[PDB]
């Protein structure tokens, strides 16, 4: 059952990498507005 | 079985924490 | 099958989850600052 | 006269003249029969030490097998690039959290 | 023999692949795709490639006292980076993506409303 | 010179012989004539392919030769070692496959968030 | 194998901070 | 009585004989002489240790024995039996280690946030 664990681990790895990239995009979006506000 | 349920727990806990912090910030206001 | 790499992948996944939590905190914090 | 560590599918064994002794190391599943002692799994990393005396043909002899097994089922293979990336991005995220807290305060 | 001097030994309890050259001579020049890669190491007859998880490939000749041996193509497809595209994984991926997009959209909506 | 092109999809392994364009072709796996008979599961060699169904890593793997009828198996210019691992409907992630999803995700997220922001400005 | 334990190790924080936040929200509101 | 000391830092495996430190020692691997002849850099006898490189599990796993220089090697009483799965840049850690990392990381994050909070004011 080790192979199933491998597949789940790599799937989670890619999903959380995508979520991190989305967070980076949102960080840029909020940073531009925050800098233009102050 | 365990990893999927644990990731479901991760997601539901994140959503609930976001919702409750958003609700708390109105209340203290 | 060799388990010497699966453990490394699990550690990487845990690190990614920790970083995701930190990024969520950062975004919440800065939106709240924009609102205060 | 050296103790013949014998390997089964998943077990190790120890053979000598006198009763298989135990001084240090892992104890294992004791068997009342002489010259036959199994520690159980090889995965548990047997590291026991089994002193002994000489036999009839080899009298006044000593065979101290400090049997050491390292078949690690919990090992990891660290990737330096991945570790460096994780550390750097964690540092960046902590800096950004500090920035947000400072902006609030 | 048939000039097939290169062979592969596998199924060892450790994870690695090795090349054995069955040439009864010393200083047997190894190759990889018609090119000089590494001179033979004396006292040893097993050239080293690496781990099977890396998926080694290429053809490996072996030039001994006689002409070059016929190269032995090697192919490995061990899944290290294989994900599972069953029914559940796609649903989980889509659900997580949709929830994250919705949360980010609500946040940026409120940002627009404020600023 | 012309290597074995082996393409593996799902749990089935199929490999090719781009070295004899047109001729009757035989196969051998671990010095045992593989193929022919009446496909005790699809193992029988096709026109220029040998596609395996329910590939077993431990049982079905090793030296594959590709030589025609009436020819000694040693006349082939190169052997092949096939050590493959298969699973139910799995796919790999190459660099061009990872960078595709990364760029697509970044672009779609940025576009949708910008659309929502510029809609909610007024 | 490390077994599926580190995932719950991370989920512990998300569980405890949520209820701490609930405690603060209930302390300041209603009551 | 004193056990051998095997140290594995990566692929390099160093076996130390702790029973004859004062006297010069040479090593034998399965009743045959190994090391001390400076035949290669893969094997090499240090001041009191035997350094083994590119370790393998089939060969070089057996009854290692240390004997003093200038003495009878056959009458040996201490035979280390080693079977090791040695790999490059690999370590051992269980759940306790990663739990320590997670908790300590939370610790520095919280401490730094509080430090910036109190310095800002
Ligand atoms: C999970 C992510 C958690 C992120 C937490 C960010 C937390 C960001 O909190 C910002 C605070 O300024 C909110 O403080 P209050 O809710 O007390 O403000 C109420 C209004 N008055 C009382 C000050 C006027
Ligand atoms: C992890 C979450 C960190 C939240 C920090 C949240 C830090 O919040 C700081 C504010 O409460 C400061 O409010 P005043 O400007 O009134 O002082
Ligand atoms: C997780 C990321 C992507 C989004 C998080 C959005 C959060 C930070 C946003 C969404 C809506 C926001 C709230 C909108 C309105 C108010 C009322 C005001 O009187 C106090 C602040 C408060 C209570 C805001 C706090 C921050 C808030 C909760
Ligand atoms: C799960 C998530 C929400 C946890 C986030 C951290 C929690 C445990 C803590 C860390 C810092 C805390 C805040 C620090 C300061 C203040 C200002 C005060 O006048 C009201 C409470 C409030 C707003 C706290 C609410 C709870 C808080 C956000």
């Amino acid at each position: 059952d080790t192979l199933l664990l491998q597949l789940t681990n790599t799937s989670a790895y890619y999903m959380y990498l995508l979520l991190l990239l989305k967070s980076v995009v949102y960080f840029a979006i909020i940073t531009c507005c925050l800098l233009r506000r102050t | 079985l365990d990893p999927k349920l644990c990731y479901l727990l991760d997601g539901i806990l994140f959503i609930y924490g976001v919702i409750l912090t958003a609700l708390f910030l109105r209340v203290k206001f | 099958v060799h388990t010497e790499k699966v453990n490394m992948m699990s550690l990487t996944v845990l690190g990614l989850r920790m970083l995701f939590a930190k990024t969520v905190a950062v975004n919440f914090l800065l939106t709240a600052k924009l609102f205060f | 006269f050296k103790i013949p560590i014998e390997e089964l599918e998943d077990r190790v064994f120890v053979n000598c003249n006198t009763s298989i002794t135990w001084v240090e190391g892992t104890v294992g599943t004791l068997l009342s029969d002489i010259t036959r002692l199994d520690l159980g799994k090889r995965i548990l990393d047997p590291r026991g030490i089994y002193r002994c005396n000489g036999t009839d043909i080899y009298k006044d002899k000593e065979s101290t097998v400090q049997v050491h097994y390292r078949m690690c089922q919990s090992c990891v293979e660290l990737d330096p690039a991945t570790v460096a990336g994780i550390i750097v991005t964690d540092v960046i995220a902590t800096l950004l959290l500090a920035l947000g807290v400072f902006c609030f305060a | 023999k048939g000039n097939h001097l290169v062979k592969v030994y596998d199924y060892q309890e450790d994870g690695s692949v090795l090349l054995t050259c069955d040439a009864e001579a010393k200083n047997i020049t190894w190759f990889k795709d018609g090119k000089m890669i590494g001179f033979l190491t004396e006292d040893k007859k097993k050239w080293n490639l690496g781990s099977n998880a890396k998926d080694p490939r290429g053809m490996y000749q072996c030039k001994g006292s006689q002409n070059k041996s016929k190269p032995l193509q090697v192919y490995y497809r061990m899944c290290q980076n294989c994900i599972e595209l069953n029914a559940a994984t796609i649903s989980g991926f889509l659900f997580a993506e949709i929830v994250s997009i919705f949360v980010l959209a609500v946040g940026v909506y409120f940002i627009a409303g404020q600023d | 010179q012309t290597p074995y092109k082996v393409s593996i999809s799902g749990t089935t392994v199929i490999l090719t012989c781009p070295q004899y364009p047109g001729s009757e072709i035989l196969w051998q796996h671990n010095d045992k004539n593989i193929g022919g008979d009446e496909d005790d599961k699809n193992i029988g060699s096709d026109e220029d392919h040998l596609s395996l169904k329910e590939f077993s890593e431990l049982e079905q793997s090793g030296y594959y030769v590709c030589y025609p009828r009436g020819s000694k198996p040693e006349d082939a210019n190169f052997y092949l070692y096939l050590r493959a691992r298969v699973c139910e409907n799995c796919m790999e992630m190459d660099v061009m496959s990872v960078a595709t999803i990364v760029i697509v995700d970044i672009c779609i997220t940025g576009g949708l968030l910008l659309l929502v922001y510029y809609w909610s400005k007024n």
